[PDB]
């Protein structure tokens, strides 16, 4: 059934699974028209499909052209997401296809289930976790590739960089969710923390800076301060 | 006018014949029901006074044979049987009538209720869902499960209702996933009406048949089927105008006849609220919506 705090280590066992987040698939700016009405303009989006054990990220870029002449876009976005995830699965060798797909929003369950009818043995699961994957577009390199795309495009990343050489998947996922939670609660502060020290750089083939083990502990501590803070600044405590 | 005689009534029992029901006391001199209208299917059904568990009964059509009821003390129930000796049967019936040991099927002349509930229900068609080919009548009870229930265990005792499943390859054309899930017209009109049922008459009859088994026997799988067939129509943007008009009449009389005190279990809030207020056909069921709002405004 649903994925929650109780069954959390299942993410890091040896059954292939993907998280799918559709938050950033349909993205708009809202603006005024010459007549003083309101209109939306779409910008490029992305599906965030992530293997939490390996860090492999299948970033399907959603170009604004896919919405042209369509109605009820928020609803279409869920079905387009399910179509693209189903296409991804079919593109993978049988031994790489997931055994479970966990959707971060419950409204993806039926669209994905219908698109995956050919795969009755792939479990489609919700989650009770409030995961911060919407903040993926706060990672500069991911945002850049989405905004520059001129056509539909899939781009493959490892969202853990090389961390798995030194830490376990569980620890890597915990670091990722903390970084993304921070970027979601206060993007400017989060990014300041990550870059304050000009001597620590982001490798061309990485997303995050090349912190030593010690510096990660400092960084992680600064991100938890930020999150508790903003939680004060927000609630006054 | 036809007759279903009873050999005897050895155990106290409430007997239903269609929408009517009366009480028979243990060893009361009761020998059957007469004046049963010809031209309709009928159901005769039983609830024992000592064990309200298991309502059970028999669908039949007097045009297809001479039928009677006889209690079996080994299996502990009233059984329907066919008498093949026509002279013997007329004799039995005439003697019981002369002794006025039969109750009078109380049809009021103004009253079209039973016709309206069974307009597309036929004994030969009923046999395709309740399989027991050696008899002309069909047994149903509270506990019997449907073929679809058996998929999610004795197949000879199953209701082979047509299986409907909105998240199934049969319902969803490859490449039309969103279209077909949100507008079920192709599943209704091509898959079900043109391919399986053959026409609207067969679709309506199974739907009427499902309701009556839910109402008279509390058969949960039949209730699921009735709501499933209804939802499939209401969730189709493209339905023949004649079907919608007839559906509104069918459901009106079904809601009209439902015991007020059983609405809690026999009516699915989600289906009805979706059908009457959200679906494509939200404006096409005027009589049904009016009776639902005046009789069960709580469910909504
Ligand atoms: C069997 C095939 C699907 N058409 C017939 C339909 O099932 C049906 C119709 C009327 C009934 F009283 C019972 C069942």
């Amino acid at each position: 059934g649903a994925m929650n705090s109780s069954n959390y280590a299942e993410l890091f066992n040896n059954d292939i699974k993907l998280f799918v987040d559709d938050t950033n698939v349909y993205r708009v700016t809202v603006h005024k028209t010459f007549e003083g009405n309101v209109a939306t303009k779409a910008i490029n989006g992305c599906i965030f499909t992530l293997n939490p054990k390996t860090g492999h990220l299948f970033l399907k870029i959603i170009h604004t052209s896919v919405w042209a002449g369509q109605k009820r876009l928020s609803q279409l976005a869920k079905w387009k997401t399910a179509e693209e995830v189903s296409a991804l699965v079919r593109s993978l060798p049988k031994e790489e296809q997931p055994k479970q797909i966990i959707v971060t929003r419950k409204a993806m369950l039926d669209p994905l289930e219908v698109h995956m009818l050919d795969f009755p043995n792939i479990a489609i699961r919700p989650t009770e976790l409030r995961l911060p994957f919407s903040a993926a577009m706060s990672i500069d390199k991911l945002s850049d590739v989405v905004m520059k795309a001129t056509e539909p495009q899939m781009v493959l990343f490892n969202i853990y960089d090389d961390w798995l050489d030194r830490i376990s998947s569980y620890t890597a996922f915990s670091r990722l969710t903390l970084l993304l939670r921070a970027l979601k609660t206060n993007e400017e502060s989060a990014k300041m923390i990550l870059l304050s020290d000009p001597t620590i750089t982001i490798k061309s083939y990485h997303l995050w800076p090349s912190f030593t083990d010690e510096q990660w502990i400092t960084i992680e501590s600064q991100m938890r301060d930020l999150i508790l803070t903003e939680y004060g600044r927000k609630y006054n405590v | 006018m036809n007759t279903v005689p009873f050999t005897s009534a050895p155990i106290e029992v409430t007997i239903g014949i269609d929408q009517y029901s009366f009480n028979v006391k243990e060893n009361q001199p009761f020998h059957g029901i007469k004046d049963i209208p010809i031209g309709h299917v009928h159901v005769i059904h039983f609830q024992h006074a000592d064990n309200s568990s298991m309502r059970y009964g028999y669908w039949f059509d007097c045009r297809m044979g001479n039928f009677y009821i006889q209690y079996d003390p080994k299996d502990g129930l009233y059984k329907m049987m066919e008498e093949r000796d026509g002279a013997k049967f007329e004799n039995i019936v005439h003697n019981f009538k002369e002794r006025q040991m039969m109750v009078s099927y109380p049809k009021i002349d103004e009253d079209d209720t039973w016709y309206n509930l069974t307009e597309f229900v036929q004994m030969d068609k009923i046999r395709k869902i309740v399989r027991k080919d050696e008899n002309q009548f069909s047994y149903v009870d509270s506990s019997m499960t449907t073929v679809q229930e058996n998929e999610l265990s004795d197949p000879a005792h199953s209701l082979n209702y047509t299986v409907i499943n909105f998240k199934s390859r049969e319902a969803i054309r490859p490449g039309h996933e969103m279209e077909d899930f949100l507008d079920k017209s192709y599943y209704l009109n091509t898959v079900m009406l043109q391919g399986i049922f053959k026409n609207s008459s067969n679709y309506f009859g199974e739907l009427q048949f499902a309701f009556l088994n839910a109402m008279f026997f509390g058969n949960y799988g039949s209730s699921l089927q009735w709501h499933a067939m209804i939802e499939l129509i209401c969730s189709s943007a493209t339905v023949p105008k004649h079907m919608l008009d007839k559906l509104d009449e069918i459901l009106y009389y079904q809601i009209k006849t439902l015991p007020e005190q059983y609405s809690d279990i026999l009516l699915n809030e989600r289906v009805w609220n979706i059908c009457l207020y959200s679906s494509f056909q939200k404006n096409s069921l005027h009589n049904t919506e009016k009776i639902m709002e005046n009789k069960y405004p709580e469910l909504l």
